């Protein structure tokens, strides 16, 4: 089963910049044909892919000439020569030269622009929480980018990390800024034991930690 | 030309399924019927591919034995059989139109989804949270309504009849323990957040449930 290797994992260019993706194989997918059978696929998000170039460097019938492949052997690259806001998605490999075919990794390709601050937030759990016998602690860190972001709960100065909810949004629209949900869920009586609740935000934009915390005590 | 695939299906843990793929508007039975899996997380994947007009199939090594490929001549569909059904094989799973060293999958199903857990249809438990009361008040302050316990997705999570479509930030749904947990967060000024009214209209068509209920200031 020849291996198909997409590299970068994902490629920040703004709009109106050339991108370049890049495939390797683990073997040759040369053809006797004298055809090399490599095809690129844009999958945007909940929809199914769709077929951009096939034979390295064919276009399918309907795909803007921005688009453009290339390559030989085990190297094969395609160019996107001026990004739009269309072109968001996820780059796949496909070879069709050996069986089984085999697909790339992919290539998430996002959009950069001027670095945004979060915005941290934290929400104590509700009345209905407590009736129900739970706790519910959400920290809200919105608008932040890049990625760079991560959380870590120092419940009354120690640090918990077992039950940790990881939760992130893709890149939005309008602003184009990432967001976070993470949160931990606590028992009444784990939940009233301590004292302080606190929820760090660590970013590039800031690099000392975000705090924001109350206290179970009030 | 159209792939028409079954609708999303909930499984235990040990079962098996049998998924389907009806294509129409082409000679069905001289395409290989390609099979992608593509988990939540990332990636596609193929399973293998089946050429209806014979019988012969292909199976990547990583599913050979787990999924089993038919056709059916007579209606124009294409089955696909996963065996001892678990966590891993919960995605979405997809059928393409494909035929070797030429026409590239130019076509592709819609996708069909497939979960493996052994839960119930449990409706939601919406918990409404307002802003804690050690916590300063400023110009822009961000509300929450938390989504949990339910299954099986999705839970359409909204605002009254659209009040706010823009700011708001609904986060991707995560497996806490073995429901599913979501949240949400929108934007609005102090000054008309008392007089103006929004609640978040949580759904669940999978357990026909249709509850909504907003927070109330601390
Ligand atoms: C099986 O043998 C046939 C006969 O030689 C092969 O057909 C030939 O395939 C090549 C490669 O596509 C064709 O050249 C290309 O033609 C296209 C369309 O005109 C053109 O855009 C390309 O620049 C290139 O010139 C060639 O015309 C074609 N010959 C005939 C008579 O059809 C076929 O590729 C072989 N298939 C396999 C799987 O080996």
């Amino acid at each position: 089963d020849v291996l198909m290797t997409q590299t970068p994992l994902s490629l920040p260019v703004s709009l109106g910049d050339q991108a370049s993706i890049s495939c390797r194989s683990s073997q040759s997918i040369v053809h006797s044909n004298g055809n090399t059978y490599l095809e690129w696929y844009l999958q945007k998000p909940g929809q199914s892919p769709k077929l951009l170039i096939y034979k390295v460097s064919n276009r399918f019938s309907g795909v803007p000439d921005r688009f453009s492949g290339s390559g030989s052997g085990t190297d094969f690259t395609l160019k996107i020569s001026r990004v739009e806001a269309e072109d968001l998605g996820v780059y796949y490999c496909f070879q069709g030269s050996h069986v089984p075919w085999t697909f790339g990794g992919g290539t998430k390709l996002e959009i950069k622009r001027a670095d945004a601050a979060p915005t941290v937030s934290i929400f104590p759990p509700s009345s209905e929480q407590l009736t129900s016998g739970g706790a519910s602690v959400v920290c809200f860190l919105n608008n932040f980018y890049p990625k760079d972001i991560n959380v870590k709960w120092k419940i009354d100065g120690s640090e918990r990390q077992n039950g940790v909810l990881n939760s992130w949004t893709d890149q939005d629209s309008k602003d184009s800024t990432y967001s976070m949900s993470s949160t931990l869920t606590l028992t009444k009586d784990e939940y009233e034991r301590h004292n302080s609740y606190t929820c760090e935000a660590t970013h590039k934009t800031s690099t000392s930690p975000i705090v924001k915390s109350f206290n179970r005590n009030e | 030309v159209q792939l028409q695939q079954s609708g999303a299906e909930v499984m235990k843990p040990g079962a098996s399924v049998k998924i389907s793929c009806k294509g129409t508007g082409y000679t069905f039975s001289s395409y290989w019927i390609e099979w992608v899996k593509q988990r939540p997380g990332h990636g596609l994947e193929r399973i293998g591919e089946i050429l209806p007009g014979s019988g012969s199939t292909n199976y990547n090594e990583k599913f050979r034995g787990k999924a089993t490929f038919t056709a059916d001549k007579s209606s124009k569909t294409a089955y696909m059989q996963l065996s001892s059904l678990t966590s891993e094989d919960s995605a979405v799973y997809y059928c393409a139109r494909y035929l070797p060293y030429y026409y590239a999958m130019d076509y592709w199903g819609q996708g069909t989804s497939v979960t493996v857990s052994s839960a119930k249809t449990t409706p939601p438990s919406v918990y409404p949270l307002a802003p804690g009361s050690a916590a300063q008040t400023n110009s822009m302050v961000t509300l929450g309504c938390l989504v949990k316990g339910y299954f099986p997705e999705p839970v359409t999570v909204t605002w009254n009849s659209g009040s706010l479509s823009s700011g708001v930030h609904t986060f991707p749904a995560v497996l806490q323990s073995d429901l599913y947990t979501l949240s949400s967060s929108v934007t609005v000024p102090s000054s008309t957040w008392p007089s103006e009214t929004v609640t978040c209209n949580v759904a669940h068509p999978a357990s026909s449930t249709k509850v909504d209920k907003k927070i109330v200031p601390r």
